[PDB]
């Protein structure tokens, strides 16, 4: 049972910079037949993995020249030169020299880019939903960086605690930004007890927080 | 080109059996191995084993000896993975991947099949419109979407205008509520001028419950 140690777990890298992923085996990956069966895959968010590098240093078909592998014996590197937004994902080394083939734990390549402010939108409950007995209010923070963002819900100007849920996309593979939904879920009765609904957003991109709101039945 | 198309998502009670299929096309089926790979949610990739279509023999990794089997239907160029006596640890996405034996590597992979092992029955989502932020006659861009609420299990697939609308779409990761059910939103940004003329439909498909829905979203 050889172990494949892949470092680091996450690698932040700027656009156009070089990224280096190390993969280490507890025993030599040189097969007594002379070959070294060490390979690299990349799995982009949502997708199946894609073949990238075979036998240490050969690029699979269609793989750009900015990807190269090196190393011998027990120590291997994957270098991505001049990093591009599309390169985002989890990189896995994979050995098939020894029975049984194994993957490394993966390295999540993440892009650093300049701060970008969110665009903010609020959505009242649909009537279809109200007449089913519940009410969700949805606040969208679109296309921002970094990931850290604060969303506060105010209902008739009172701060809400623990009745909303956040969800964040993966980094966009074109502009490396994130988006985020915050959802406030109330029962229809509770929803109709109040008039003004607002999310306030705080973020590194905004010089001061941005509030989006609506008045129920607007 | 080489294509590996897997069957759809499955929900199964613990102790049941599941068979997953992987239809190959675009190459000589028997001349390449078929590898199966497990990926538990948030976790790394695990090689399960492979079957040799040329000799019909299977080999498994140590963790996969026993409850696991690989079958072939050579005339239909299809490979199968069967798991019996299902357990919670089996909840995962399963990939077939073609083995190019000339370098001992998997080269093309299937899109993955999600299997959920659970005592609970499926629950289809309700779909609600998230109505456009602005009116047609104002400037800049508008956001609109669909709330896909209270379903089990994952995955749900959301598209816009039957795949014809792709740019500016953000489909959020599903989140659990205290009810034990998932919800998510899909949103899209569009020129607000186009709200007057373009129509926007979200197509939601939750296969485990046989729910397909098309919701028109407008002001
Ligand atoms: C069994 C084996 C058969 C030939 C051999 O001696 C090495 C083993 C281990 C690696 C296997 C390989 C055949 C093809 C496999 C299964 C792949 O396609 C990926 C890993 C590969």
């Amino acid at each position: 049972e050889l172990v494949m140690t892949q470092t680091p777990l996450s690698l932040p890298v700027s656009l156009g910079d070089q990224a280096s992923i190390s993969c280490r085996s507890s025993q030599s990956l040189v097969h007594s037949n002379g070959n070294t069966y060490l390979h690299w895959y990349l799995q982009k968010p949502g997708q199946s993995p894609k073949f990238l590098i075979y036998k240490v240093s050969n690029r699979f078909s269609g793989v750009p020249d900015r990807f190269s592998g090196s190393g011998s014996g027990t120590d291997f590197i994957l270098k991505i030169s001049r990093v591009e937004a599309e390169d985002l994902g989890v990189y896995f080394c994979f050995q098939s020299t020894h029975f049984f083939p194994t993957f490394g734990g993966g390295t999540k390549l993440e892009i650093k880019r300049t701060v970008a402010a969110p665009s903010v939108f609020i959505f009242p409950p649909s009537d279809e939903q109200l007449k089913s007995g519940t009410a969700s209010v949805v606040c969208l923070l679109n296309n921002f960086y970094p990931r850290e963002a604060k969303v506060q819900w105010k209902v008739d100007n009172a701060l809400q605690s623990g009745n909303s849920q956040e969800s964040v996309t993966e980094q966009d593979s074109k502009d490396s930004t994130y988006s985020l939904s915050s959802t406030l879920t109330l029962s229809k009765a509770d929803y109709e007890k109040h008039k003004v609904y607002a999310c306030e957003v705080t973020h590194q991109g905004l010089s001061s927080p941005v509030t989006k709101s609506f008045n129920r039945g607007e | 080109q080489v294509q590996l198309v897997q069957s759809g998502p499955e929900l199964k009670k613990p102790g049941e059996t599941v068979k997953i299929s992987c239809k190959a096309s675009g190459y000589m089926f028997t001349n390449y191995g078929m590898n199966w790979v497990k990926q538990a949610p948030g976790k790394a990739l695990k090689w399960m084993g492979w079957i040799n279509p040329y000799t019909g023999e299977s080999t498994f990794a140590d963790d996969f000896k026993g409850r696991f089997a690989f079958f072939l239907e050579t005339s239909a160029t299809t490979a199968y993975l069967q798991i019996n006596n299902l357990k919670n640890e089996d909840t995962a996405t399963y990939f077939c991947a073609r083995g190019t034996t000339i370098v001992w590597a998997m080269d093309y992979w299937g899109q993955g099949t999600s299997v959920t092992v659970s005592s609970a029955s499926t629950k289809g989502p309700s779909v609600f419109p998230l109505a456009p932020s602005s009116k047609s006659t104002s400037g800049g861009t508008a956001a609109l979407g669909c709330l896909v609420k209270d379903y089990f299990p994952e995955p749900v697939t959301v598209s816009w205008n039957s795949g014809a609308l792709t740019s500016g779409v953000h489909t959020f990761p599903a989140v659990l509520q205290s009810s034990g059910l998932y919800s998510l939103s899909s949103v899209v940004t569009v020129p607000s001028s186009s709200l007057g003329t373009q129509t926007y439909i979200c197509n939601v498909n939750h296969k485990p419950s046989n729910t397909k829905v098309d919701k028109k979203v407008e002001p």
